[PDB]
């Protein structure tokens, strides 16, 4: 039932948090990689915390409650993206040249 | 009727995941607000984080054998997987706690080095939601205890289930961004 | 049509006019029969008159809801073409294709008057700058105070002053004469005093008889400590002239803030 | 008793501020007094102040709009006297302290207690009367919503007595709204009396979001809406996604005068540059959250007064929508002047101008609306036809500005200042006036007078054209905002007939409160009867006027668009049910004043520093929401006896007018 699912969104979340600590302890000889690997398995992550935990699904409130992540997301990466290039360019400027 | 609640409820954290990620964007413009003070790599102890985030973890998977009690009939047994998450959560505001104790009186805090008042904006303000989940939760236990599982008492579990797992969701946020990428 | 911005001094200033009125009338072809059909339709197909034609389950019409989409549209396309081929030109931190020599001058923003220091001259003014007529004139902003806005309104555009922020900004004026500049940001009770006349001599032999004069003057800042003294909180200062200046004094109101 | 306050605050040996205070202490004493003597203490309480009805509700965030209003205005003709005498060469009253409080409390009653509550106020009546909902879905969080504003109002209010307001402008820039550069309770007045409204206004859009999804009628789907629930919802997404970042910049400014931390400081690696990205990314959708509603009211009041169905359903809501997206990717604009690249200047100067597409799609479709119909000069009718003409001048203005090679010059002028007063008070001060004469009847069960309803317009449009177009020159030849002393000759003259303009827009607030008068006193003429007193389209108008509490015995089935309207044309429109049921109505609970009342006391114990009162403030707010826990007793039902008479003593009024 149930209870098989926020089990296997337990086994997962630990293997996608010890591999992140592992490799940045270990060194793991490329920083890219690494960066690389913290992101991906950052979102992976989060998305299994949203099926298995929060329940998410598109036939929940008649097309709801999953639009609203959708548009909210895309509220975030417009104002955590848009800032940062903004900040990155005042930054950049604003120096003695 | 219950369900409105829930889906209500679920739109607030839709705003209060905006509202963190404003501390994520301005802790991002100040990572390197160093004001000849100490870096990431100075400070974060990463053994230190990685029971912090199991801690969290652990207070979810326990979250979720509660709402399981609940659909069943088991009076008993959603306080006692409700008594296990506390813990957890205890265990999770008395590690930032310490963790911030030590950077106060080693003179690492706040009010110097203005990177670190991002770092206390951030983590202080995801922890802040945890201790108001932790009082949540102990009124949550004593209705339970007294009431029953009533028609009232189901719609504030699952209002809450949705509040414990996005603070867990958040966390994974914040020890990506702050601790992983930091301490490199 | 005689206000400092229809009828502008400088090269950034005229080439703005022609930005501000293509733009409004490249707006006034939607603007004006919108407030004419506000005030036609209005009087033609009143309740009173019964001439008009009365169709009031008409609602949908493609042939007309096509051009209320397109024709904004179009403006917009048009105003698509410029806003990037002139932002690209009157930016701020880019030098005019002039090739005269440009005069740098140094402006640090202060409480509450403006503080002016010439680099290559070694002559430091208050609420006062010089520079001769057809020649590029390099700005850079700094604030020693909270932010304030360099702003000369007929010699062209404007650019923020922040602490411990280098902000730089290119002019340059086509005609002889004096333009009262201000600041354009709000800083504080001695804001509204904030005033400062830019002399444009309409030869360089006049300018050096400027820095000439300014030389002459007992004052001197050669040191951070002469510095704060003048930094003190002040309203409505006069023009004061200091003869010796520190060699990098501009760095050292950044490097305050910045370490 | 303690704290920063030692009776020194008090702004004594200045006579602008004592009689201001004394104003409101005999004003607030003679209107205690007044309830007393009518014994009307036990009416406001159990029946307007812990009501949870959003018809009750609606009514006083509009009264705290009204009251705001006059001083917001009383301020603001203050200036325009110091301006027109400080000009050819007369420093006379309204010293550069006492002036920059004034622009800092005039944008900060204007915004968020005189526009916000306003907007809210007609979202909270009318919303839940269109979809068929008998009342919104959280109850008593519209009520805390409204009271958490009331202590909004109390702090601003304080300030004028207490202390002192900010001296900043009203959006609290970075390090002079700093602690070593504003060492006062000034920015501190500022940070709570915009934090503890602005957490019961993020509440106020949760609610109204799910009550437009969730608690319609059944049979309307999405695109059978009527328009103003279109653009209430589209609204109610900016105040979900743009208040928490105004709550966390305002929280990053207390930690900066508090804790001293280091954010927006010059010193220890802050970045004052970061605040100005904030509190504009919340700036720019803050002023689309008072447009978008407005643009409903004219949608509905355009489609009544013309005896015509609205022109172009579907491209109305997918204009609304658009401006939703775009308003979130377009706040670079306010400070263009900043120093950015030129690929960042350009790349926002153009998605700015994108914005005004749907705007204008907006603009044209209300002037095809009445392209064919029977336009009845109503004295509503007369702000909608006032308002496309002056919405259309200022926004004109506002592309032009979103241009930065022309912004380079007109940043922070005059130009700007006309700018945005041509858009509210052309756009949403207008669009408030119009939603207030359409729904007095439906509100209060009579109509306003026709006379003074139509003089209190003219003032108001013919006087902004004197007040502020002089600004739009003033701009042109350099003067800038927030000049208080020696200003320059050559800008005399022209602030002379700005200032005589503004003396025709106080006729028109005081027209507005002699129709008022009128209306009130002669209330038994001209009577709402039948609930409908124009040709009403939306389900509103079904209901009698004022609505019977529960505002629907049975809620209706909904098969097309303008449902009443449809109902009357298939020929009945009104049925009398053979039975009816009891319906489920929540409490007036005591609680929501009670928070309210212990976080006015924690917000003025932070502002002077009275830490002991700020812990028992602060578990105030917590224990009363604990203690609305255990109450079982949050709802009840009305019995049939009740509803049957209520429908009974409606019906025969129908039947007396023919129908
Ligand atoms: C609710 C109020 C409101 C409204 C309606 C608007 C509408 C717009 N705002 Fe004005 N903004 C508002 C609130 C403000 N904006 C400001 C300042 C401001 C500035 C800064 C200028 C400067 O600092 O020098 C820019 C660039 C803009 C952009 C715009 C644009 C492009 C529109 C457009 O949406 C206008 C759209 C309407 C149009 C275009 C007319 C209708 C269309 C017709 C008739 C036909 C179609 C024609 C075309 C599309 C061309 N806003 C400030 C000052 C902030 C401060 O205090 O510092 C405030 C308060
Ligand atoms: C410092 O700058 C200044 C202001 O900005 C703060 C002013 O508002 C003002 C006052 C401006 C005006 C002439 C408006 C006068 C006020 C009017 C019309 C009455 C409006 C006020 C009320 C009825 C609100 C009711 C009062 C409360 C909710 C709080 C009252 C609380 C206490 C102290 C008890 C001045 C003089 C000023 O100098
Ligand atoms: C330190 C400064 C900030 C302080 C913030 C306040 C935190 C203090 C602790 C508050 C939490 C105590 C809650 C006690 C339980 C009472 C509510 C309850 O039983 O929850 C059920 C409720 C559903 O409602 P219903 O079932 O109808 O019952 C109505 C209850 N009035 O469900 C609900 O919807 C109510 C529960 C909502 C959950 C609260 C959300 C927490 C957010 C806290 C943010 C903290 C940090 C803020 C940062 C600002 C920016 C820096
Ligand atoms: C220190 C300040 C602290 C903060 C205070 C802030 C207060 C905000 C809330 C104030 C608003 C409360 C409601 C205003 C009174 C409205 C009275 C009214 O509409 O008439 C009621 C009744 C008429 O009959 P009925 O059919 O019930 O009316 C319409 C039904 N929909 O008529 C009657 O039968 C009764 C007669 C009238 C009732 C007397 C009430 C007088 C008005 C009270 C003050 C209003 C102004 C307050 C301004 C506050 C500004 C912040
Ligand atoms: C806006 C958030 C900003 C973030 C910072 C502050 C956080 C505190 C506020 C968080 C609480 C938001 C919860 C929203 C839930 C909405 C949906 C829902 O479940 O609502 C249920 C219930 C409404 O109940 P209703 O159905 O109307 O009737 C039943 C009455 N028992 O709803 C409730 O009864 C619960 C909600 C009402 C109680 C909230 C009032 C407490 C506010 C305290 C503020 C503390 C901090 C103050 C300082 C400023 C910040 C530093
Ligand atoms: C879009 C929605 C509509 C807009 C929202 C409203 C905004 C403005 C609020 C002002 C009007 C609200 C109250 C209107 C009540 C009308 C009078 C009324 O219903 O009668 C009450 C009372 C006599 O009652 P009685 O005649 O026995 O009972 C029959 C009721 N039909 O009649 C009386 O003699 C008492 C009337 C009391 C008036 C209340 C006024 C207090 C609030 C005023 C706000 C500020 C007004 C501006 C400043 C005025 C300065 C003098
Ligand atoms: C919001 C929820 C929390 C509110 C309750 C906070 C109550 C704090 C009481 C602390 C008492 C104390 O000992 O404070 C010490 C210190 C100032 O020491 P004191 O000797 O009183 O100096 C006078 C003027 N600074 O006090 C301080 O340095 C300031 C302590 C208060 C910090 C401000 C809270 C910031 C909240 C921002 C949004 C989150
Ligand atoms: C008859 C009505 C009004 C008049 C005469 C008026 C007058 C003024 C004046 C003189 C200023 C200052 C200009 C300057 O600093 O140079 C100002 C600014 C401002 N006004 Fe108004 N105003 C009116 C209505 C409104 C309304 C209805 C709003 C609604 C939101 C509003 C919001 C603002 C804001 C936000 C500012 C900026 C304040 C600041 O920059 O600190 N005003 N107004
Ligand atoms: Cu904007």
């Amino acid at each position: 039932g149930s209870v098989k699912t926020y089990m296997t969104g337990f086994i997962l979340s630990i293997i996608l948090t010890v591999i992140p600590f592992w490799m940045v302890m270990t060194g793991a000889a490329s920083p890219a990689v690494i960066l690389g690997t913290i992101l991906a398995m950052a979102v992976v992550q989060v998305l299994v915390h949203l099926v298995c935990f929060l329940h998410m699904n598109t036939k929940s409130d008649e097309g709801w409650n999953m639009t609203a992540f959708v548009f909210t997301v895309l509220i975030i990466a417009i104002l955590v993206v848009g800032s940062i290039w903004i900040m990155w360019n005042l930054n950049y400027n604003m120096m003695m040249h | 009727a219950g369900g409105t609640k829930i889906f209500g409820f679920w739109i607030y954290l839709m705003s209060d995941c905006i509202l963190f990620s404003i501390l994520f964007a301005t802790y991002a413009v100040l990572v390197n607000g160093t004001a000849g003070g100490p870096t990431g790599k100075d400070i974060f102890e990463l053994p230190f984080v990685l029971v912090e985030t199991f801690l969290l973890l652990f207070s979810s998977i326990t979250y979720g054998m509660a709402a399981i009690a609940m659909y069943k009939n088991n009076k008993s047994q959603v306080i006692s997987w409700l008594a296990l998450t506390w813990l957890f959560g205890a265990g999770f505001i008395g590690m930032e706690i310490y963790e911030f104790h030590h950077l106060i009186v080693n003179g690492m805090g706040p009010d110097r080095s203005g990177f670190l008042s991002a770092f206390f904006a951030l983590v202080g303000t995801h922890g802040l939601h945890v201790t108001s989940g932790l009082i949540w939760m102990a009124v949550l236990m004593v209705q339970i205890a007294r009431r029953g599982l009533t028609s009232t008492n189901r719609t504030r579990i699952m209002c809450l289930s949705l509040f414990w797992h996005f603070l867990d969701v958040v966390w994974i946020c914040v020890f990506t961004v702050v601790y992983l990428m930091g301490a490199m | 049509c005689n206000s400092a911005l229809l009828d502008p001094k400088g090269q950034i200033g005229l080439e703005q006019r022609s930005l501000i009125l293509t733009a409004f009338g490249l707006m006034l072809i939607v603007v004006i029969p919108a407030i004419l059909m506000a005030v036609g339709f209005a009087w033609k197909y009143r309740a009173s008159n019964k001439d008009a034609k009365y169709s009031p389950n008409w609602s949908h019409s493609n042939k007309v809801e096509a051009v209320v989409w397109t024709v904004p549209i179009l403006i917009i396309i048009f105003l698509a073409v410029l806003t990037w081929k002139t932002t690209h030109a009157l930016e701020p931190s880019k030098p005019l294709a002039h090739d005269e020599k440009p005069i740098t001058i140094e402006v640090v923003s202060m409480d509450w008057k403006w503080f002016f220091i010439y680099p290559e001259q070694g002559i430091a003014t208050v609420n006062e700058i010089a520079f001769p007529a057809n020649t590029p004139v390099y700005f850079k902003v700094t604030s020693n105070s909270v932010m304030n806005s360099f702003f000369i309104p007929r010699l062209g555009s404007q650019i923020y002053a922040m602490a411990g922020m280098q902000t730089r900004l290119h002019l340059i004026a086509n005609e002889p004469g004096t333009y009262d500049g201000i600041s354009a940001s709000y800083s504080g009770p001695g804001f509204s005093g904030m005033k400062f006349k830019a002399i444009a001599t309409p030869d360089r032999a006049a300018f050096d008889q400027w820095v000439a004069k300014a030389k002459q003057s007992p004052n001197t800042m050669s040191d951070m400590a002469a510095f704060e003294k003048l930094a003190a909180p002040s309203e409505y200062n006069q023009v004061e002239y200091f003869s010796n200046v520190k060699p990098d004094l501009f760095a050292d109101v950044i490097n305050k803030f910045m370490a | 008793m303690f704290g920063k306050l030692s009776l020194d605050a008090v702004p004594f040996h200045e006579p602008i501020v004592m009689v201001t205070i004394a104003g409101i202490i005999l004003g607030g004493l003679a209107l205690v007094g007044l309830i007393t003597y009518f014994g009307k203490w036990t009416y406001l309480w159990k029946e307007w102040l812990t009501s949870v009805d959003h018809k009750r509700l609606g009514i006083m965030y509009i009264i705290v709009a009204i009251v705001m209003l006059l001083r917001g205005f009383a301020d603001a003709i203050m200036m325009r006297s110091q301006q027109a005498l400080a000009s050819a060469g007369e420093a006379g009253f309204l010293p550069p302290h006492h002036y920059d409080q004034i622009f800092t409390a005039h944008g900060v009653i204007m915004i968020f207690f005189v526009a916000m509550p306003f907007v809210i106020g007609l979202m909270n009546l009318v919303v839940p009367l269109q979809i068929g909902a008998r009342d919104v879905a959280f109850p008593f969080l519209n009520n805390l919503s409204f009271w958490f504003t009331v202590v909004g109002v109390i702090l601003v209010n304080v300030s004028l007595g207490v202390g002192e307001f900010a001296q900043t402008g009203w959006l609290a820039y970075p390090p002079l709204s700093g602690i070593e550069y504003s060492p006062g309770v000034g920015v501190d007045y500022w940070i709570w009396s915009l934090q503890l409204s602005g957490i019961g206004t993020t509440l106020t859009g949760i609610n109204f979001f799910v009550t437009i999804l969730k608690m319609r009628a059944p049979g309307m789907t999405m695109f059978k809406m009527p328009v103003f629930t279109w653009a209430s919802l589209c609204a109610n997404v900016l105040i979900i996604a743009s208040f928490p970042i105004l709550t966390v910049t305002v929280a990053l400014l207390t930690l900066d005068r508090y804790l001293g931390t280091h954010f927006f400081t010059n010193d220890m690696g802050g970045n004052m540059m970061m605040y100005i990205n904030l509190i504009w990314a919340w700036g720019h959708p803050e002023v689309y959250i008072l447009i978008l509603p407005v643009f409903g009211v004219f949608s509905e009041i355009a489609a009544t007064f013309s005896r015509k169905r609205l022109f172009g359903y579907t491209s109305l809501v997918w204009a609304t929508v658009c401006i939703t997206v775009l308003s979130f990717i377009v706040w670079l604009h306010h400070f263009f002047t900043m120093g950015a690249g030129a690929n960042v200047n350009a790349f926002f100067g153009i998605t700015t101008m994108i914005i005004a597409i749907p705007t204008g799609v907006k603009i044209f479709n209300w002037l095809f609306t009445m392209y064919q119909g029977r336009i009845v000069f109503h004295s509503a009718m007369l702000w909608t036809i006032g308002f496309i003409v002056t919405f259309s001048v200022g926004g004109m203005t506002g592309v032009l500005l979103a241009v930065p090679g022309a912004d380079f010059v007109l940043h922070n002028s005059l130009f700007l200042i006309a700018h945005f007063h041509n858009v509210i008070i052309g756009g949403v001060v207008f669009g408030c006036f119009a939603g207030m004469t359409y729904w007095w009847p439906k509100a209060f069960g009579f109509k306003l007078n026709e006379t003074w309803g139509k003089r209190a317009f003219w003032f108001w449009i013919i006087g902004f054209f004197v007040a502020f177009m002089p600004l739009y020159a003033l701009g042109f030849m350099g003067m800038t905002r927030r000049l208080s002393q020696q200003i320059d000759p050559q800008f005399h003259t022209m602030l002379m007939i700005a200032a005589s303009g503004a003396v025709l827009i106080a006729l028109g607030i005081l027209c507005l409160v002699i129709q008022m008068y009128v209306s009130i006193r002669d209330r038994d003429q001209n009577r709402d009867l039948t609930g409908d007193p124009w040709g009403g389209r939306t389900l509103e108008w079904a209901t009698s006027s004022p609505p019977p509490f529960y505002n629907f015995a049975v809620v209706p089935h909904v098969h097309e668009r303008d449902a009443f309207w449809e109902m009357k044309e298939k020929g009945e429109a009104y049925k009398k049910p053979d039975h009816y049921e009891e319906i489920h109505m929540p409490k007036n609970s005591g609680a929501g004043i009670v928070i309210a009342a212990f976080s006015t006391i924690f917000g003025f114990a932070m502002i002077w520093h009275i830490w002991w009162l700020a812990i028992v403030g602060f578990a105030g707010m917590i224990i009363t929401w604990i203690v609305k826990s255990f109450d079982e007793d949050v709802d009840y039902y009305v019995p049939v006896a009740e509803i049957e008479k209520l429908e009974n003593q409606h019906f025969d009024e129908i039947t007396k007018a023919g129908l």
